[PDB]
């Protein structure tokens, strides 16, 4: 007990709720992402729930833009929600009045803000989630996003939320040059979640995606020059336990 | 356990209950549905003879084939039909055909359901019988505070419920064929008083209405006037 | 329409209005003030709508004073004018616009300079030598192109003026009462009350 | 106690929800066919003065989708309404029918809704959507009321989940499949009601059961006379 | 009375609520801010470390609010960008209106007015940020303005806000001509830093900064902001390996 | 009837070997009574440029509307709004607005500082974009610009040269439309450097 | 304006000149009238050029936000649908008349809507000014079941009709083709009848003819 | 346009033209202005394109949820539901619309919701552009009730005649057989019309 619960100052400056929230946090599933010269990798852990579940219907790793993807740790539930409208802010506020679509640095942001008004505000909790954005854009070249409940955010190199971030948070520190390509980054990545594992490590049970490079294949459409594709690429169950040869 | 939204350590909601408590306090209603159509009876208590008989009704029509009644809180269900009246006029405005069973107690069901979700509102305080006709047939159900609800073969609220219950038990195996339209009155008639013998040294006045193709022609009528006295006598002679 | 003159000089600018008042036929007052001094040193001359005007000039007015002992210091000229044209552009596609059209001559106190800006009731803004709503140019405008020299003294303003008076009542089928001028400068205002017995 | 954190971000008001849902007393199961689907609860009516065509716990939403649902008759009622209507407007404004799957969404999305913002309590039912769909065919997806939804080959809801399940789980190791190898519904049926009976030790009666059929777009409840009839047939074959 | 609510007041006319608040400032990254007799200069440490940490595509200290104007944060990250953001706004209305330059008191005046806003009306929490304003306006030339969430504001001839500004602040209060030029600011800014540090020493990475100054020769205000180099650079001139 | 036609004035621009230019008259008036011969239709939002024909008020509100946005733009990005983008800006912009019209006739060209690509546009007053690469004309005069311009774009011109025609383009149409005139003014854009010129004309 | 579609048998294929005409002033000598909703389902549009463009994209904006939320695939109709429950909320006021055509999980598909909010469907339709030449062409060479070849070399020969015996309308053809399982390929300008002869003389002025008044070299950045 | 719907034994059959025309011009000689609101609840579009089209779409969504709750509808609950939408905006809306319907217990009714939002159950109606001529026949020609193939002639030659006098009704005749068999899809090509 405390002057915690509700959202409002505690005597030294501490801020309450939002706290427990970072708790949600802490609790949840382990997940990690790398910014790597070339190309990003976002990747987290796949908890089955049971083997009746068939798992291969609920993305972690999520497509914000065809730039942009993201993923969490935390309540499964609040992330779900959150990236639809995040992908829709994306367009109302960038898109429609630009005509492309938005760096992102500013997506981030402007899921932040949203992350923000659950806040400042009595009558609702904030979310139980913390975000971890990659991405790519023209003109600011790579990017790694964290987006915690408090609405803040931070530009990382690499790291890790959940359960296992102490840990990994500490491998990572220790694997990390500024020349790595993307296949370096994406072997490391594996080899950080190795740890962070209970239960399996096979491909369905391990979700990752990153940003690397355009595939004019999966666009559908050819014969405009500037429009060639995108990056984000949700690597599937096989591209994976591939990748398990060389450890 | 204090406010209305919320639960108990495991799944509870004790406003609820409360209403119950309070639909039982109150006095007993029944409902019988039979050969085709409904047969209601409500217990108006006299408790002086400064009241005027044959006056304040506990039962009321919806639409013009609808019966109904119930006991617990008497405001709470004067509230309760208004809602239904109106939804029952609009949707009639709406699709021209007088509006089903089976849907209406829903819409009802849907607003009983309403409160108890909010907090700064308050749970319905009464237990609801009803039916009427139409197209296939007449049917019957009866409406909780809890907003759950059902279809039988007769219902019963109110103080002594058993009473009418065992007595709607029997009814079921003797006439497993729906109770005359007829017979259906003057039995509930009798029903009733069985039922009463709690505000036993103090009186009391029997109201009953019904509903049926054959006998009220559609509509519900209220059970008044001659076939009303013999109903009565007839639950007198059984009443030894 | 009404006559609404002005004129920049060398270290001061000048506002001329015609005085009359008119009422369809007959003509009531014929000794009227179209002016309202915005702040010490900016001073606004005006012809509209006959409602329309003096309502807008004083909410003008307002806003300014406010803002004025608000801040205590004084407001610029240029951005006072731009102000104003604000106000009209939104007027113009408002459910109602204030039919208006104005002067506005002030003094720059920073750059030592009087500047003089004229504005249509579209907010049509536009830093300008001299000017004149409505009719009133075509009347005089080429006399100004004629004679006028950036570097006038604030007399020889006056004479100019005059002429192109002498002019407007010679070549105008309206008879609008005369002139009131007045004067902006380093020192402020006042007024050429003169111009009667002149 | 109320809707916002615990210290240990666990809000138990959320928690607290899924007993009532489970309260009700009631098993449903549900298992995949392959060009027909079918879930399993338990249609016990104790008053003898109710009548068993008013009772149920599954409903038709859509011309191919139902709806079975292990929680309290109120709140269920309401949530039947509100997706009933979702894929009714859903039609409408977007030229084509409504899959099992993405309601699934929208409905765990507005149970998220509700808890976040607070606009009213959760309603204690879990539900059990069916159907199938020409996009993936055989379609079973579960949602709770902390807004959340995922999917099953064949599921469970009831007070006793986990044993329903482990069999169907030993059946499928098996099997090896992800579905029921079989052509005919009627036939899946009896296998269903076989894998609970022997789930149960326990016997059922010709109206004892309740069971639903989503087939190639045309979903039914299963009425009592036809109900009785999948008995005869799993019987000797046994 | 005590503590709970905004909307209340303490048997001493004391609110609480807010005095917390301003004091949660004594958590952030020491900024300071100083003025000379031709340019401002504002330097910020640097917190939330660890060493997987980019920061040059960024900042979250020191943020641009006008070609003539800039500020320096100490609070809440969540908050400060909400009112960064209006207040960039507020500053652009004031000059599509009167198209000039909005000048810096008025622009800190009416920010301090919604920081007091939330700080009587119930249902809101007053934010948690402090500023370093540092501008020029031809109005009253240079300037250094600062503010608190009580939603006071201040005219400083050189400040410092966050962590150890007690200590910090006297070390300012020696070494300070009015006059003092520029240059002997930037150096005196890193003295006054330096000295008030948990870090075996002052890494450049861990540092922000950036100086206005205006001209003859430019004719106007020009401003920057410390872009990476620069700063590891000048850190050695001022002796620091 | 018609509120384009009451202010005056005209714009024209075109694309040269790796760079471009724009050009315009300065008079403005009310129909046949002239009153300004210093009213600019061209500004821009660092390197990128615009020049607006069409009704007066709308004209500079556009400005300020515009360098607004550019600033926050600017700010929030930490660099400036590119050609491409701004096009795509300023018609949605003309679009919102699209049941209470800007009565003007926008134009942007510029140069993208990481492709290097010379860039120009033009639009209706609700936002329709017309992408050209030889030369975009707006303004009272625009059927007069057309005839001009047929005549003498070649494709990439040197900037020394590519000045010369645009100048006389402008400078001969304007002559035959009476709503346009009294000076003019052109800038040459290059990848660096801009030059801008006033020419002579004549003043009726 | 002058556009058509027809759809054979593995699925369908959409054209449009390109001239944008302003009265009798030829504003844009080469605009594209096609536009993207989706990957597979693109649109026509003639009338007024803002309100055809700026309403594709919003509804292309929309139904990609819908496809990814319902993780399956765009539907032409729900594109339809959209696009008319819309079109017609605002009852005439915003003339585009458009043939909609792509190709879903489902089959090719092809439809018309008319300004105030009417839809039809064939095989072939054409809208435009020129909708009646290009119309009789079709109404004459048509027979079901053609090939990417027979149909393509149609549907740019209905558009030929157009650009000829109709003024508002002319300059190059412009072409997109969605087949029932490969992909669109957009082919700008597929053809070039109309190009301009070259000229007789050389118009470039000799330097210095212009005359200056004054010149600097003005300011850009901080 | 030229529509209509008459019920005999079986139930009711409902046909019109395609031809739609703007001006002189036609626009889509082949409409579908039969349309399905429920299984065994069609109507036929008269007047205004875009209104009449729009209409039918909400109501196609009115029934298709009624259902989902309060069973199968009636052909009178239907019509009513037209009643509704055509009176309230009487003012920006131009309909003949003709509803049909068939329940096992009523038969088939007809009802008619002209223009304004007046309802009328008749033996048969008869709107569109075309139906003026077909009062002397249709009255006249007209015995209660007859068969399948029976009635189709009425159909056929009272659509035929209103071809050859009406040139803003035309194309081909299409016919909806609504019965206790189920929905049955006709269309009878020129060449057979014109012959009678
Ligand atoms: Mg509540
Ligand atoms: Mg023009
Ligand atoms: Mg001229
Ligand atoms: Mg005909």
């Amino acid at each position: 007990r405390y002057s915690f619960s509700l959202t409002t100052f505690s005597p030294s400056g501490k801020l309450g709720q939002i706290d427990y929230a970072l708790t949600a946090v802490k609790q949840g599933v382990t997940s990690l992402g790398i910014k790597a010269t070339n190309g990003v990798v976002i990747a987290t852990e796949k908890k089955s729930s049971s083997p009746l579940a068939m798992s291969e219907t609920l993305s972690k790793v999520s497509l914000l833009t065809p730039d942009i993807g993201a993923v969490y740790s935390g309540m499964g539930p609040d992330y779900r929600v959150l990236v639809d409208k995040s992908r829709k802010v994306a367009h109302t506020s960038y898109k429609r009045i630009y005509g492309e679509y938005p760096p992102t640095k500013l997506l981030v942001s402007e899921v932040a803000k949203i992350m923000q008004e659950a806040t400042q505000s009595g009558g609702v909790r904030p979310f139980g989630v913390s975000l971890l954005i990659a991405g790519h854009d023209e003109f600011n070249g790579f990017s790694l996003y964290q987006v915690d409940p408090s609405g803040s955010y931070f530009p990382w190199k690499a790291t890790a939320i959940g359960k296992g971030s102490v840990a990994a948070k500490t491998f990572l520190e220790k694997r990390w040059n500024d020349e790595l390509e993307l296949e370096d980054a994406i072997h490391i990545a594996l080899l950080t979640l190795k740890e962070s594992v209970e239960g399996e490590f096979n491909g369905d049970t391990i979700e990752l995606a990153i940003i690397g490079d355009e595939n004019p294949d999966l666009l559908g459409y050819t014969g405009i020059p500037t429009d060639k594709g995108p990056r984000f690429r949700k690597l599937t169950s096989q591209e994976i336990n591939d990748r398990l040869e060389a450890l | 356990d204090l406010s209305n939204s919320v639960f108990s350590p495991d799944g509870r909601n004790f406003q609820v209950e409360y209403a119950v408590k309070a639909v039982e306090n109150g006095t007993t209603s029944i409902g019988i549905k039979c050969n085709d159509g409904v047969v209601f009876a409500v217990e108006k208590l006299i408790t002086s003879k400064l009241l005027v008989p044959q006056k304040n009704v506990k039962i009321q029509v919806v639409d013009r084939h609808i019966g109904c009644v119930y006991s617990g809180l008497i405001p709470d269900g004067r509230h309760l039909v208004n809602r239904g009246r109106e939804e029952a006029a609009s949707f009639k405005k709406l699709y021209k055909t007088p509006i089903p069973i089976p849907a209406f107690a829903d819409r009802l069901g849907q607003y009983v359901q309403a409160h108890t979700l909010y907090n700064s509102v308050r749970p319905f305080g009464v237990s609801t019988i009803f039916g009427g006709v139409d197209k296939n047939g007449a049917h019957l159900y009866m409406l909780e505070p809890s907003g759950s609800y059902w279809g039988y073969k007769g219902a019963a609220t109110g103080k002594g419920r058993q009473s009418a219950k065992a007595e709607l038990e029997k009814l079921v195996d003797h006439h497993p064929e729906g109770l005359s339209a007829r017979e259906a009155v003057k039995q509930a008639a009798k029903i009733i008083y069985l039922a009463h013998e709690d505000n036993k040294e103090k009186d009391f006045e029997l109201e009953i209405s019904w509903c049926s193709l054959s006998e009220t022609n559609g509509l519900h009528k209220f059970v008044k006037g001659d076939l009303l006295q013999e109903a009565i006598d007839f639950a007198q002679k059984e009443i030894n | 329409m009404d006559i609404i003159l002005g004129i920049r000089v060398q270290d001061s600018v000048i506002l001329a209005s015609s005085k009359a008042v008119t009422r369809g036929i007959s003509v009531l007052k014929d000794s009227d003030d179209k002016t309202r001094q915005l702040s010490p040193h900016t001073l606004m001359s005006f012809a509209g709508e006959a409602g329309d005007t003096v309502q807008f000039a004083e909410y003008i007015q307002a806003n300014i004073q406010l803002y004025s002992i608000r801040e205590d210091y004084e407001l610029s000229p240029q951005a006072v004018s731009s102000f104003v044209r604000q106000e009209l552009a939104k007027s113009i596609r408002s459910r109602r616009p204030y039919q208006v059209n104005v002067l506005i001559g002030g003094y720059d106190k920073k750059k030592n300079k009087p500047e003089l800006y004229q504005i249509d009731y579209l907010g049509t803004k536009v830093e300008l030598p001299y000017g004149a709503h409505g009719y009133s140019g075509f009347y005089t405008f080429s006399l100004l192109d004629h004679h006028y020299r950036p570097d006038m003294t604030t007399e020889e303003g006056l004479d100019l003026l005059k002429l192109c008076v002498q002019e407007l009542e010679k070549r105008m089928p309206m008879d609008f009462k005369g002139v009131i001028v007045k004067i902006v400068d380093k020192d402020g205002i006042r007024q050429v009350d003169d111009f009667q017995a002149q | 106690h109320i809707t916002i954190f615990s210290p240990e971000g666990r809000l138990y008001q959320v928690e607290y929800a899924f007993k009532a849902t489970n309260q009700t007393n009631i098993n449903s199961l549900a298992v995949r066919g392959k060009d027909c689907t079918v879930v399993i609860s338990q249609k016990k009516v104790p008053d003898k003065l109710l009548d068993p065509t008013t009772v149920s716990y599954i409903f038709c939403i859509s011309r191919t989708i139902g709806m079975v649902v292990n929680g309290p008759i109120p709140d269920a009622r309401n949530a039947a309404l509100r997706a009933k209507a979702e894929a009714a407007e859903f039609r409408y404004k977007y030229g084509y029918d409504m899959p099992c799957d993405v309601l699934a969404k929208r409905m765990a999305n507005l149970s998220q809704i509700y808890t976040q913002r607070a606009y009213m309590r959760p309603l204690g039912v879990i539900l059990t959507f069916v159907s199938v769909d020409e996009e993936l065919g055989p379609s079973i997806y579960k949602t709770d009321p902390a807004g959340y939804y995922v999917g099953y080959k064949a599921t469970a809801t009831g007070p006793k989940q986990q044993e329903i399940t482990t069999n169907l789980e030993n059946h499928f190791k098996k099997s090896k499949i992800d579905h029921i190898n079989e052509e005919s519904w009627e036939k899946v049926v009896e296998f269903a009601i076989t894998h609970m009976i022997d789930a149960l030790g326990t016997e059922f009666s010709k109206n004892d059961l309740e069971v639903g059929v989503a087939t190639k777009d045309k979903f039914f409840t299963l009425s009592a006379e036809n109900i009785e009839e999948r008995l005869v047939a799993i019987a000797e074959q046994d | 009375r005590y503590d709970s609510r905004t909307t209340i007041f303490s048997p001493e006319g004391r609110l609480y609520q807010v005095e917390y608040a301003l004091e949660s400032i004594s958590h952030a990254g020491t900024a300071i801010g100083i003025m000379a007799s031709d340019g401002i200069v504002l330097a910020a440490e640097r917190k939330v470390t660890s060493t997987l940490l980019e920061q040059d595509t960024s900042t979250e200290k020191l943020y641009k609010l006008n070609d003539k104007i800039a500020v320096a944060v100490a609070g809440l990250t969540a908050d400060a960008e909400i009112l960064i953001n209006t207040a960039r706004i507020h500053a652009q209305n004031y000059l599509k209106t009167y198209n000039e330059d909005i000048p810096v008191e008025i622009l800190v005046r009416r920010l301090s007015d919604i920081k007091q806003g939330y700080t009587q009306h119930g249902g809101l929490r007053p934010f948690g940020v402090s500023f370093i304003y540092a501008g020029y306006d031809d109005r009253y030339g240079y300037q250094l303005y600062t503010s608190n969430p009580s939603g006071n504001y201040t005219g400083w001839k050189a400040i410092s806000v966050g962590a150890n500004t007690s200590a910090a602040q006297t070390l300012l209060q020696m070494d300070y001509k009015d006059d003092m030029k520029v240059d002997d600011a930037i150096e005196l800014a890193l003295k006054t830093l330096s000295k008030t540090t948990d870090s075996s020493a002052l890494t450049y990475d861990r540092l922000e900064f950036a100086t206005i100054r205006k001209g003859a020769n430019d004719g106007e205000v020009y401003q920057k902001i410390f872009k990476p180099q620069e700063i590891k650079d000048i850190l050695v001139k001022t002796g620091i390996t | 009837s018609d509120p384009s036609s009451i202010n005056g004035g005209i714009v024209v621009a075109m694309t040269g070997k790796d760079c471009v230019a724009i050009a315009c008259d300065l008079r403005l008036g009310s129909q046949s009574l002239g009153v300004s011969n210093k009213f600019e239709k061209i500004f821009h939002y660092g390197h990128v440029f615009l020049g607006i024909t069409g009704l007066a008020t709308d004209v500079t509100t556009l400005n300020e509307m515009f360098r607004y946005k550019t600033n926050l733009y600017k700010l929030k990005e930490e660099r400036a709004i590119e050609p491409e983008t701004f096009t795509q800006l300023v018609s949605s912009s003309l679009y919102e607005r699209r049941f209470g019209p800007y009565f003007v006739g926008p134009v942007v060209a510029g140069i993208n500082s990481k492709s290097g690509k010379p860039f120009i546009a033009g639009f209706d007053l609700i936002g329709c974009i017309d992408e050209a690469k030889d030369f975009i004309v707006s303004g009272t005069a625009s059927d007069q610009l057309f005839g001009m311009c047929e005549s003498l774009y070649e494709p990439n011109l040197e900037p020394e040269d590519l000045f010369e025609t645009i100048s006389q383009a402008l400078l001969n149409a304007a002559d035959r439309d009476a709503l346009s005139g009294w000076g003019a003014v052109v800038y040459i854009i290059k990848k660096d450097e801009v030059v801008k010129r006033y020419l002579k004309m004549r003043q009726d | 304006t002058t556009i058509v579609g027809v759809k054979f048998n593995n699925g369908v294929v959409i054209a449009a000149d390109t001239r944008s005409t302003q009265g009798p002033i030829v504003a844009d000598k080469n605009c594209a009238k096609l536009h993207r909703i989706s990957p597979k389902i693109w649109c026509a549009g003639a009338g007024t050029a803002a309100d055809t463009e700026a309403v594709t994209q919003l509804i292309g904006s929309n139904i990609e936000l819908h496809s990814l939320y319902t993780s399956r695939e765009p539907r032409v109709v729900s594109a339809l649908q959209m696009l008319k429950q819309h079109l017609f909320k605002y009852q005439g006021h915003i003339g585009a008349y458009l043939i909609v055509a792509g190709v879903d999980p489902t089959g090719s598909h092809l439809f018309s809507i008319h300004a105030h909010g009417s839809t039809d469907v064939g095989y072939y339709l054409s809208l435009g000014s020129g909708s009646l030449a290009a119309m009789a062409v079709l109404e004459s060479h048509w027979k079901q079941d053609l090939t990417k070849e027979e149909a393509i070399k149609l549907a740019s020969d209905a558009i030929q009709a157009g650009i000829w015996n109709d003024l508002g309308s002319g300059s190059n053809v412009d072409v997109c083709v969605m087949e029932i399982g490969k992909d669109a390929e957009y082919l700008r300008n597929y053809l070039t009848p109309n190009v301009r002869e070259e000229k007789q003389k050389s118009y470039k002025f000799p330097r210095g003819t212009t005359a200056v008044l004054k010149e600097s070299i003005v300011n850009i950045c901080d | 346009t030229s529509i209509m719907a008459v019920t005999f034994k079986d139930g009711v059959i409902l046909g019109a033209d395609s031809r739609t025309t703007t001006g002189a011009y036609i626009a889509n000689r082949v409409t579908d202005k039969l349309t399905r609101v429920h299984d065994k609840i069609w109507c036929c579009r008269s007047g205004s394109a875009a209104d009449t089209q729009a209409i039918a779409d909400i109501v196609q969504y009115h029934l298709e949820l009624y259902t989902s709750q309060y069973g199968t509808p009636s052909t009178e609950t239907a019509a009513s539901v037209f009643k509704e939408l055509c009176y309230e905006n009487k003012d920006n809306l131009t309909a003949g619309i003709i509803v049909a319907g068939y329940d096992d217990k009523n038969k088939g009714e007809v009802y008619t919701i002209p223009l304004g939002g007046s309802v009328h159950k008749l033996p048969y109606a008869i709107a569109g552009s075309g139906s003026t001529f077909i009062y002397g026949y249709c009255d006249k020609n007209f015995r209660e009730n007859m068969s399948k193939e029976e009635t189709v002639d009425f159909i056929k030659h009272s659509l035929s005649q209103a071809i050859k006098w009406d040139g803003s009704s035309g194309g081909v005749i299409r016919m909806v057989v609504l019965t206790a068999a189920g929905v049955e899809r006709l269309i009878f090509y020129p060449d057979e019309y014109e012959q009678l």
